[PDB]
């Protein structure tokens, strides 16, 4: 008669890793790393993203014609910008601190486009020849929606004086520009006056641009360049412009109705008509592993990201042969 | 394993045994059978259970990386931001192997030590009233039936009633 | 006859976490992690830091008629300024690579103010009128102390040739400024010349500034901006500068006499009258702790920093209940 | 615990026991008390106290933040500066947090080592002069007074003078 | 050390013994000698070889610092930069510090376990054939020649033939 | 008779360090750490770095009359620059954008020089008289090789229309510069034209240049300061040059032949006519060791930096005495 003090084995091949042994079989085990996606960009707790396909966000943001699909978007959750949009700025040139802006949109989930300056209201100067062959719309030469590019009206440029308050709520979001001509004669032709400016002035900004001449490359076909750009006009403040020619004039603003988190995602998916509550540049996360390895960049409630490619904790005891 | 009793002295685990991670097998005249013991496979449930629980809690605040953007002409501070980046993901990284390296390897001994202690609880019972086979088994001087068996897996082995 | 083997056990209901079971009660443990400061701010090692108080280090520097107080500030330790200070530049603008000066700051612990060039030996300008309702004294228009608002003496405002030697061992700290009037009634009105500009030289300096007309919001009840620029003067090396309008005049600049490890600290709170060797910026430290919780941003010789709310290790065993 | 000893095969503690952490407790015709084993006790808090400071001294270089400001126009590099510190901080505040965690796991194990190997630094000397009783005592075959007493915790108990 | 054995209840090693970790010691009337244990040895050199290069295989993928020069309006910056440089120093010296300390602790305990399951290996075949002295050794009571002695350490020893 | 079970001693004193002890002998014993480098600047698997020696970047690349050893360098593995090299910027001035730049060549093994616009092909504008005694050659006025100071030619300085097309497939590195004249005389007096500039256009750059007027101080016996700039020039652009004044125009320019891994180590030590697989600042390393402690820069196949003085595994076990 005998009784043995023993242990459990079973049929498991699974297998952990020891300092000292590698492939050790055990009875149980219990994997934490998530390894697998969807491979589809997906609404984020109900909330879409803003899916910018062919679009840059200062294509969006501008106006550019051919991204019309966006001129008015709903609340988003995050932004899905491809690697090099196609339509970016039509006609040639910069959008000044351009990235510092992408940066305010990672805090922010809406923007609500609101008229400052109407188009009509240019009654000494022409504002509906602003168009170029750079900026298409159904064969047209088109502009920048959200700016009005004016010139000369009866042979005169006089001098604007406009001013904008902000009496609404919520911060502004203006964008303007300035254009610099081929040369001397295509400033007068457009502009009339040779030398000029634009002033622009807010409680922060004091400003000061004079066009830049300069014989250059064509892009798109165009030998001027466009420089925009931007500030962020807080509530009870004026933006006070004064210019004489190459004033790029704003149009249409954008309200910042919803501040929180958000991001930029660089990505060539498109929607994959989904719902998520972890998100990837490379697809959707859905599990309760602690850990993942699909990409760095989420947004949500996500695993931590870790570039091992397994992860597994024995549970269980040594299994036998 | 460091404890000498996991494929050591004894050379393998039962198939047989269903019910728990460590326990008996008697047999005698009436016949043979496995008996998970409850206590230290209960035990031995709990701390896997809190291990798991307090690495999975002690990797949830971490590096979570963001995205930023630059120019042509602001190459160092891309370069910075990448480095900055990489740098904690491979911290991280390493932080997590290891944690699982060092710890699967405590697991298996943690196991390794319960059943030793099994075996030698059950040694200090019996004493001399038992050969010590040397495989995980004792040898009975006398006959022990299965209300006998019951008693040492018990603790309540009474030694001077034999 | 027995003899037994066993272990100690007392009264002791301290606590320590392991990995495998939580809250285990043990003999003997010793905290690690300091949880307690004092709540004042306090003197390094004998000696005070500067508290700005409602004064920002620009306010501070260029000489804010509220901010006399600091004068003539002896050496210090470290700086307390608090998140947003009232008494900054009382006349609105800017201050050029401000944040770099102040990273600058955080490497000095003293600084000695000289008169470069005297308030009086403007014999060809007007240099007592240099004065705004934006920046009052006991009732009275004043202006930033360290430098001179210069206009027209007699209707004329003449080039100003000026240059000053460091000839003084230490580093120096010049600070200068350029005004940015209204309109261009305002610029004549002040100034006479209509177009003007400030030539800054040093050995390594090359700036050339120009005003910059603008409409403009009221800020302070002042339409003009002043914008104000630094520089670290060598020894044995010369500024020069050269203008017809505009020029806001250094008079008094800072040597740079002790460098060190120093601080800018912010923080709400005023002095404690009292003596510590760490400091944080809700409190100091006093304790032999290789671990604290209470604030990243500390000076002096202290524990380090973690975010935990409780650091136990065990050092006796097991107790039993 | 790993090695069987403490709340093991010895139920509980000694509030009895006053001047050191292991030891012993006697009991014959002339009396019962307790005694520290001075050596086992005190290679123990060498061990404990070269830990603690080992921990202390490890943890000494570590990441200082330091105050940096920028401007509205500098969010990017601002935001790297807060990612930074920030990262340092759960880096450093994982690393105490885990050493502690493992440590303390350590520390409770040595200490049961110890009263283990004391024990069977016991047990190899009576040999079979002795019952073992299974609870961490040892029930003499002779009558073994004080300083029978004192020669088992000397390491000098002359097993065939019995 | 935490299993006993190594400068335990065996006092030191031997110089003699030439060709392993671990092994025997025999002494007879034909004579005496060391022989090394293959098995247990070979198992000691796996584990702490398998260790090794998982030591140097884990700090393979760790920060490298890259040179990036600042002009002198950008000294924040340079700041950040030489404190993010810095900061991953600090944590992989500290992980690489730790990491020896640790696991050179995890090595002295592994050898003594090898040896205290050798002896214990042995001790579990002998059984009653044989006076256990205390030090790492057993007495035998009957005569054990070459042959007899060559049994116990093949794991052989026929205990009912004696 | 007896059998006794043991373990092994030697004569070993080597000792390792554990959480509880420190200073334990042990039987065996493996040094992971490398300590030791042969104090030399090396070949890197064969190929010879760029020793800068006197001369800096700057100095190199726009062709310092100093620096002709330079003149044509070979492929490199990596750039060693002292950190005060004497031989810089012989005329005084700035580097515009120069650390990005260095940053570009820490990608780059190999320039090949090529001539864009010709000293001769100046047929209105003298360019053989663009010297200085700040950068002397053999006794003689020179100056920068790679760059013409261009000045008038008969009493007249007409506008610069040029235009370089980078036809061939590799980018080009182009460097220019504006020269700012001490006073308005001496503006007339190498340029004629008293208000001048110079624009340069590309397919992005957009750049206008004027020369600012200023009393300064005396650098390498000059009051005069040159400004440099740069810019990549893709393939199959052009870049386009207007000005009347003050411009040094490229003569040479960079093609970048091969791009990959390098750096710019700074380093006081000259070459040791020696080869290696791991270079530092301090001497090369030459090692199995997984670990190293020398210096934190290095390049090539390398042990990993830890600020250590000691790290060695135990392998075999406690050692008797
Ligand atoms: C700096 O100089 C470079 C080099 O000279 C300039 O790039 C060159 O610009 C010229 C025009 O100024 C272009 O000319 C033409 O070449 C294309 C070639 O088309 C195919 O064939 C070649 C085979 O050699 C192949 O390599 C190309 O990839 C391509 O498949 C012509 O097609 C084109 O003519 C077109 O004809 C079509 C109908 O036949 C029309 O619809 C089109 O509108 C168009 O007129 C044209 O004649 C060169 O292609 C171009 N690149 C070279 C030579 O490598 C560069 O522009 C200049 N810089 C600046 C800023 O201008
Ligand atoms: C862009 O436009 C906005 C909106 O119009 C401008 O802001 C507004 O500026 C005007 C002056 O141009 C201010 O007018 C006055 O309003 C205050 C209101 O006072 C109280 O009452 C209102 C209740 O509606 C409450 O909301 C306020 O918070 C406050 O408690 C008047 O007190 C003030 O008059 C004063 O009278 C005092 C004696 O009675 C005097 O001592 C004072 O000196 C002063 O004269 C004045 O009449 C608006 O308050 C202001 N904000 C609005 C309407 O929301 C903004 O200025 C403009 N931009 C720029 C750059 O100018
Ligand atoms: C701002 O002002 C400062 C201070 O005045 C200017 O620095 C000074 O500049 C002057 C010239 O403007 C220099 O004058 C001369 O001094 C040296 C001194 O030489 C030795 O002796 C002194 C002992 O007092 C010692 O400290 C020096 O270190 C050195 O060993 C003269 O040698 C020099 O004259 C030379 O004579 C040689 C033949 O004898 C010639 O070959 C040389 O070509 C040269 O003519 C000259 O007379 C000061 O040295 C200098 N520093 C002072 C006084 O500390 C500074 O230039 C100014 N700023 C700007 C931007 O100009
Ligand atoms: C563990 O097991 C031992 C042995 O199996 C247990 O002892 C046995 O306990 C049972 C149930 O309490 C006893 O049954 C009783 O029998 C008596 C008369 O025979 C009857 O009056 C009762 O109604 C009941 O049926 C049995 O006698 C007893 N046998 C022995 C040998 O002890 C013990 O209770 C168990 N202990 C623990 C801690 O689980
Ligand atoms: C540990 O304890 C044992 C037993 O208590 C010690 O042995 C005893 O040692 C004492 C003191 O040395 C001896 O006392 C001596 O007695 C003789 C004659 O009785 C006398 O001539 C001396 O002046 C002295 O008083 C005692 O005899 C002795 N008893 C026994 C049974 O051994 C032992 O010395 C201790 N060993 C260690 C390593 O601590
Ligand atoms: C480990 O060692 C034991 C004891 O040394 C081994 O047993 C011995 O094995 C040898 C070699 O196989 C035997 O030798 C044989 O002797 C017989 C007759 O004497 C002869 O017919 C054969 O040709 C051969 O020479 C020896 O008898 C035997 N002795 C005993 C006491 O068992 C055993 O084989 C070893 N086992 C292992 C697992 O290594
Ligand atoms: C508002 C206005 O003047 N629009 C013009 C525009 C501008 O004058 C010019 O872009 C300013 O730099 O020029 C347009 O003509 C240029 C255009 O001419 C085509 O024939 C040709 O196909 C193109 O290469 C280009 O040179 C323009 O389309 O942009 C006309 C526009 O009405
Ligand atoms: C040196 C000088 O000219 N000081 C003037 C000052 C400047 O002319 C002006 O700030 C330049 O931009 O203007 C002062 O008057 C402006 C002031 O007028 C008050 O009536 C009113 O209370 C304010 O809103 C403001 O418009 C000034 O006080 O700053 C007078 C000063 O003497
Ligand atoms: C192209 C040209 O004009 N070269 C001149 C040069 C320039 O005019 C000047 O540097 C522009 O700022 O000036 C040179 O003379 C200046 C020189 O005069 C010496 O006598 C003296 O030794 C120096 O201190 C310095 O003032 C020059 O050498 O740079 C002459 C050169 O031909
Ligand atoms: C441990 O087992 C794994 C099995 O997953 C081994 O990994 C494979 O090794 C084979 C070599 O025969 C390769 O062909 C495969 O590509 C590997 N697969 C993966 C997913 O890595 C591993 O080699 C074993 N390690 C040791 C030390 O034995
Ligand atoms: C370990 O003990 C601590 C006691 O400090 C427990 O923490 C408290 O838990 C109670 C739940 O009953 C809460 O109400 C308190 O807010 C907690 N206090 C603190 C300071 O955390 C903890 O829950 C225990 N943990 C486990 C696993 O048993
Ligand atoms: C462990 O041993 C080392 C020997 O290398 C000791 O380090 C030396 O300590 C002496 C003190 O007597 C100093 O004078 C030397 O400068 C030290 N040398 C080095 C290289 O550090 C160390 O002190 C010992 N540590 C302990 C805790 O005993
Ligand atoms: C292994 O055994 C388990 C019993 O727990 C059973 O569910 C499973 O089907 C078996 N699988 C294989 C492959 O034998
Ligand atoms: C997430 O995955 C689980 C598998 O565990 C699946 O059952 C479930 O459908 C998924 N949930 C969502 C919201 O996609
Ligand atoms: C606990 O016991 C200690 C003896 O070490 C004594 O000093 C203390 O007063 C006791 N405290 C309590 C609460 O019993
Ligand atoms: C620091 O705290 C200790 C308590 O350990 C106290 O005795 C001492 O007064 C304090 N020292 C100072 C300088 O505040
Ligand atoms: C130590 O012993 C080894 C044998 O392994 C021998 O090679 C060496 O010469 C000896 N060295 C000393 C200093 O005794
Ligand atoms: C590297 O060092 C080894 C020493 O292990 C030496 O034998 C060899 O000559 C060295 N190799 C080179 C390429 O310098």
């Amino acid at each position: 008669d005998q009784i043995c003090i023993g242990y459990h084995a079973n049929n498991s091949t699974e297998q952990v890793d020891t300092i000292m042994e590698k492939n050790v079989t055990v009875t149980h085990a219990q994997d934490i790393l998530e390894k697998t996606h969807n491979g589809k960009l997906c609404d984020l707790d109900g909330v879409k993203p803003l899916i910018l396909r062919d679009c840059s966000v200062a294509g969006w943001l501008l106006g550019n014609p051919m991204c019309d699909e966006f001129i008015n978007v709903p609340e988003w959750s995050y932004i899905v910008e491809k690697a090099n949009p196609v339509n970016d700025l039509c006609y040639p040139g910069d959008f000044n601190d351009y990235e510092e802006l992408k940066h305010l949109l990672s805090r922010i989930n809406h923007f609500e486009k609101i008229q400052i300056i109407p188009k009509s209201s240019w009654s000494s100067h022409e504002a509906s020849l602003g168009v170029s062959s750079a900026c298409p719309y159904q064969g047209k030469s088109s502009f920048f929606r959200n700016v009005v590019w004016l010139i000369k009206k009866n042979s005169t440029y006089p001098t604007i004086k406009r001013s904008y308050n902000n009496t609404n709520q919520e911060d502004l979001l203006v964008l303007w520009g300035i254009h610099h001509p081929n040369d001397a004669a295509e400033q007068t032709k457009l502009y009339r006056n040779p030398t000029t400016y634009i002033s622009v002035g807010t409680s922060t900004l004091n400003q000061r641009l004079v066009p830049r001449i300069a014989t250059r490359s064509k892009v798109n076909g165009q030998n001027g360049r466009m420089e925009f750009f931007w500030t962020i006009l807080k509530p009870n403040d004026a933006i006070n412009f004064e210019s004489n020619g190459n004033f790029i004039a704003p149009e249409y603003a954008y309200k910042i109705v919803k501040k929180g988190d958000s991001t930029i995602m660089k990505s060539e998916l498109e929607y994959g008509n989904c719902n998520t509550k972890c998100q990837t540049p490379m697809g959707a996360i859905n599990s309760s592993m602690p850990f993942h390895n699909i990409h760095p960049l989420t947004i949500g409630e996500c695993p931590k990201y870790v570039k091992s490619n397994r992860l597994v904790l024995a549970t269980g005891l040594r299994n036998s042969p | 394993g460091l404890f000498g009793a996991i494929a050591g002295f004894i050379e393998g685990g039962w198939q047989g045994m269903v019910d728990g991670w460590y326990g008996y097998h008697h047999s005698n005249e009436q016949g043979s059978g496995y008996a998970a013991d409850k206590e230290s496979t209960q035990k031995a449930i709990d701390g896997v259970t809190n291990k798991v629980n307090s690495i999975i809690d002690k990797m949830n605040t971490q590096f979570e990386a963001v995205g930023r953007e630059f120019n042509n002409l602001e190459r160092r501070i891309e370069n910075l931001n990448k480095k900055m980046e990489d740098g904690f993901l491979d911290v991280w990284t390493y932080n997590a192997e290891l944690l699982v390296l060092m710890e699967n390897e405590r697991t298996l001994d943690f196991h390794d030590s319960n059943v030793k202690n099994l075996y030698d609880k059950v040694r200090l019972q019996l004493r001399d009233n038992a050969k010590e086979l040397g495989n995980g088994c004792f040898e009975f001087y006398h006959k022990c039936d299965n209300e006998c068996m019951e008693s040492v897996r018990n603790g309540t082995y009474d030694y001077p009633q034999y």
